[PDB]
């Protein structure tokens, strides 16, 4: 790695608010290559949104952001910016900057998540998904935790402090109509192990400084 | 505008040619994997980007631009995008993503149902979860029944990314009711229909027994 | 340099 694009300034904002993203470039001069912003809503495709030639000053915006976003650059700090005003729910996405390479974008930043919501930051409630007592001695049982009513993304879930990894599925979060997120994490284990091994999900919500361990035990 | 990627199933070793769906001057192609930045494959219609494998190629014919992967390997299963450049608004546009997934033998899901916890019920809500574990193909139908009344509009689904080791999917469906509504009924059932099941499988519990 | 020229000229030439 010699050329690099490093973004920052993302995170949380309310509808009507404003954020400023930065794109710090190294290994090349911003006055030698044009730079773009591209965004991606969760589970959706890539959307090109703005362009700037730092040397000429020429700027262009997608109609989806025209009049609301301003792209600019400071050649002395070798950094490009995206000023985003009048933000809406639908502007929620990972924002990337990227460099022109003939007809193509060669280098891309790591992405910064922007979440536009009226929700305040809130830790999850964690509830056990208790294994079926009608399992029973064999063969395979399932158990899990429901991680509910948190904002914003992300949450991490581990099992038995990372000692249990085989058979774990932590599902993508869904945004509920409350504007809060919810996900489940599940694991399959031998049914014979339900009476003989403790299972604990370790849920970490870094944005709220919340960490919950929940013991998940049979019905019985 | 924009939207979810479309899907293409292929076996390791298969040959794949994607066509980029106002005529364009040039096109670029990208590969993207979950939680990662897009990666440039082909620029200016047909130029292989430095370090991209030679099994990736791009070509123009008339007004139609294609990307061909001559023989797929595991690391090529990902979402692909064409980028159109044109001398007219909008001048740069990414097409709908094409998610190339691994074709695997059909595998029926293992199904598990979970009642709401007593602690959740204290807070005035009941969430009932139905798990479909390690199945293929991705397409499955989950139908909730409460006292044999078929439900709609009170559940949400979520599906995992295709498993890196066994190429299956897993799916959660959560049925959400008020505590009051949950307590008005007895039998909670999740009915699953899938290509690997000769008839639907139902998992159920009765409130107060589990 | 020449890597940025084609797209930059494309963008500068736009009228609609």
């Amino acid at each position: 790695s010699e050329v690099q694009l490093v973004e920052s300034g993302g995170g949380l904002v309310q509808p009507g608010g404003s954020l400023r993203l930065s794109c710090a470039a190294s290994g090349f001069n911003v006055s030698s290559y044009s730079i773009h912003w591209v965004r991606q809503a969760p589970g959706k495709g890539l959307e090109w949104v703005a362009y700037i030639s730092s040397s000429s000053g020429y700027t262009y915006y997608a109609d989806s952001v025209k009049g609301r976003f301003t792209i600019s650059a400071d050649t002395s700090k070798n950094t490009a910016y995206l000023q985003m005003n009048s933000l809406r729910a639908e502007d929620t996405a990972v924002y990337y900057c990227a460099r022109t390479w003939y007809y193509g974008f060669d280098y891309w930043g790591q992405g910064t998540l922007v979440t536009v919501s009226s929700a305040s930051t809130k830790g999850p409630s964690v509830f056990p998904l208790a294994p079926s007592s009608k399992s029973t001695s064999g063969g395979t049982a399932a158990l899990g935790c429901l991680v509910k009513d948190y904002f914003p993304e992300p949450v991490t879930v581990s099992w038995n402090s990372g000692a249990l990894t085989s058979g774990v599925h932590t599902f993508p979060a869904v945004l509920q109509s409350s504007g809060l997120y919810s996900l489940s994490s599940v694991v399959t284990v031998p049914s014979s192990s339900l009476g003989t091994q403790t299972y604990i999900c370790n849920v970490n919500h870094k944005p709220s400084n919340t960490k919950v361990d929940k013991k998940v035990e049979p019905k019985s | 505008m924009t939207q979810s990627p479309s899907s293409l199933s292929a076996s390791v070793g298969d040959r794949v040619t994607i066509t980029c769906r106002s005529v364009s001057s040039a096109v670029a192609w990208y590969q993207q994997k979950p939680g990662k930045a897009p990666k440039l494959l082909i620029y200016s219609a047909s130029s292989l980007y430095s370090g991209v494998p030679s099994r990736f190629s791009g070509s123009r014919s008339g007004t139609d631009f294609t990307l061909t992967i001559s023989s797929l390997q595991p690391e090529d299963f990902a979402t692909y995008y064409c980028q159109q450049f044109k001398r007219q608004k909008e001048p740069i546009t990414f097409g709908q993503g094409t998610k190339v997934e691994i074709k695997r033998t059909v595998a029926a899901p293992s199904v598990f149902i979970f009642p709401p916890s007593d602690s959740q019920l204290k807070s005035g809500t009941a969430s009932v979860v139905c798990l479909l574990n390690n199945f293929y193909p991705r397409e499955a139908k989950v139908q909730w029944k409460v006292d044999n009344a078929l439900q709609s509009g009170n559940s949400q689904e979520s599906v995992t990314e295709q498993d890196s080791k066994d190429s299956t999917y897993s799916l959660s469906s959560t049925l959400t009711l008020s505590k009051a509504d949950y307590e008005k009924h007895k039998v909670y059932a999740c009915e699953v229909t899938h290509q690997g099941l000769s008839s639907p499988v139902t998992k159920s519990f009765n409130r107060g027994e589990c | 340099g020449s890597a940025t020229r084609e797209l930059d000229e494309l963008m500068a030439s736009l009228s609609d």
